[PDB]
């Protein structure tokens, strides 16, 4: 029965978290370690002077309000969790 | 009832349930297994190198936590529970408008 | 007041209601009736 623990490790993760604070709001920087993984360079458009790109955005900083002791040591979890936590608001100049 | 049997153990199959692990969560990989039902191919242009196809795209799992005996008839529930279940992340790789 | 009693109507009708139970889910079978008014056939 993972299920339960699972869910109380979850609940507790998120038990006091605010999703609008970015990770060490006081004595840090937060460092995002990006990385990109091109899967298709799309037509150049001459027409428009623009280009379609289709790619694998990966970001990765360090969140010490989610540290967590259980069985697994990585929890893969579902991209809806991404959006009860503080990440990073990357947007592309142009 | 039996309409009233079935919501009991409709709402008891959904309360407690964790959207966020999908079915043996600590365990073995869950197996999922693919159907597809393909209506048409609408449009291959070699302009923009593309094709539209229009399909029925079927999946089938195991979940343990939605397994009732109670009632011995296979549920068909409404298209809306499925934001409330754990469904399989599957996407086109090569798609583009979808 | 008569909103009041419609609302206490409308509130007593979905007061137990599960709209993910067709009617009629294991004693019978449901039966749409349906129409169609054509306002305009497109090009
Ligand atoms: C992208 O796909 C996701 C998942 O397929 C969509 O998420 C779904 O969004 C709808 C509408 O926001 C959610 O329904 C809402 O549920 C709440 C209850 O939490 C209810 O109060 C609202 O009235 C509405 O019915 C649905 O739960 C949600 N599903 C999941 C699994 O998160 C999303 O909308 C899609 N986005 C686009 C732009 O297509
Ligand atoms: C449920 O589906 C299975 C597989 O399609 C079938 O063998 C079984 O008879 C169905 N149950 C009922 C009550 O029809």
């Amino acid at each position: 029965d993972n299920t339960t623990v699972f869910t109380r490790i979850l609940d507790r993760l998120l038990d006091g978290y605010d999703n609008r604070l970015r990770p060490g709001l006081g004595e840090r920087v937060t460092e995002v370690k990006t990385d990109i993984f091109v899967t298709s360079f799309g037509p150049v458009s001459d027409h428009d002077m623009e280009y379609t790109i289709d790619v694998f955005f990966r970001q990765s900083w360090k969140d010490e309000r989610l540290k967590f002791k259980g069985p697994m040591t990585v929890l893969r979890l579902n991209n809806l969790m991404a959006s009860k936590i503080w990440t990073p608001d990357t947007f592309f100049h142009n | 009832s039996n309409m009233s049997l079935v919501k009991e153990t409709v709402d008891r199959l959904l309360k407690g349930y964790d959207i966020r692990l999908r079915p043996d969560f600590g365990g073995p990989p869950v197996a999922v297994g693919m159907n597809i039902d393909i209506a048409s191919i609408d449009m291959v242009s070699e302009v923009n190198m593309d094709y539209t196809l229009t399909m029925y795209f079927q999946q089938a799992w195991r979940d343990k936590r939605l397994s009732y005996n109670v009632i011995p008839l296979n549920l068909t529930l409404d298209n809306r529970v499925a934001d409330q279940l754990w469904v399989p992340d599957t996407y086109f790789l090569n798609d583009k408008k979808s």
